[PDB]
C-alpha cells in the first residue's frame, strides 16, 4: 500500500505486507544398558 | 445613511399559513447548509480540495404560549393518517419602528415534533409549546 506521494510523483510512505512459509531442510547426511530394576 | 437601519433581535413577525395556527412568539434555528466532500488529492500535500455538493436546510423550532388554540396543531399533526397539508410559512426580522428588515418564507413546511408544556407546581414561568417545522427551500 502506497500513501503520502510526494511531488513528481515519487511515493513516500510504503507499507508492504509479506507471506513467508518455511522450507524443510532434511536429510542430515541403539546401546542400552542393564539397571537392576 | 440616517444614521443606517441597524438589525435587530427582539421585534420579529413569525407567522405559519394554512391551518389556522396563527402567529408564534419565537423562532430558532434558521439556517442552510451545504455537504461539501473533501477528497485529498495524493501528490500534492498542502491541503484538501473543497467541492460543493448539495444544500440542505435544516430543522426551525417555533414556540409561543399554551393558548387553547393549541387543538388545531395537535389536529393537523394527527392529519398525517388521512393525508396532510403543507402551507407556506415566513419568518421576518423587524425594527421597533415596524418596518422590514429581512424576510424569508418557507416553501413547505412539515410538522416534526410538539414538546408540548412542562407542567411544574413550583417554578414560575409560562407553558411553552414548541412546534418543530420540516423544510423544503427558501421563497423569492
Amino acid at each position: 500500500q502506497y500513501t503520502l506521494f510526494g511531488t513528481a510523483g515519487v511515493p513516500i510512505r510504503a507499507t508492504c505486507q509479506m507471506g513467508l512459509v518455511e522450507i524443510p531442510g532434511p536429510t542430515p547426511n541403539r546401546v542400552h544398558r542393564v539397571v537392576a530394576g | 445613511m440616517t444614521r443606517k437601519d441597524p438589525g435587530s433581535s427582539i421585534w420579529f413577525s413569525l407567522a405559519i399559513d394554512g391551518e389556522s395556527l396563527g402567529y408564534f412568539n419565537g423562532c430558532e434555528g434558521l439556517s442552510t447548509q451545504v455537504e461539501v466532500e473533501q477528497r485529498q488529492e495524493g501528490g500534492n500535500n498542502g491541503f484538501v480540495w473543497q467541492l460543493p455538493t448539495r444544500v440542505t436546510y435544516s430543522n426551525i423550532r417555533l414556540t409561543r404560549p399554551l393558548t387553547p388554540d393549541t387543538a388545531k396543531v395537535a389536529k393537523w399533526i394527527s392529519s398525517v393518517q388521512t393525508g396532510i397539508q403543507r402551507p407556506t410559512a415566513q419568518i421576518s426580522a423587524l425594527r421597533a419602528d415596524g418596518s422590514l428588515v429581512a424576510r424569508w418564507g418557507l416553501i413547505d413546511v412539515l410538522p416534526v415534533s410538539w414538546q408540548g408544556p412542562s407542567l411544574d407546581p413550583g417554578s414560575a414561568s409560562v407553558a411553552n409549546e414548541v412546534l418543530e417545522i420540516a423544510h423544503h427551500g427558501f421563497t423569492d
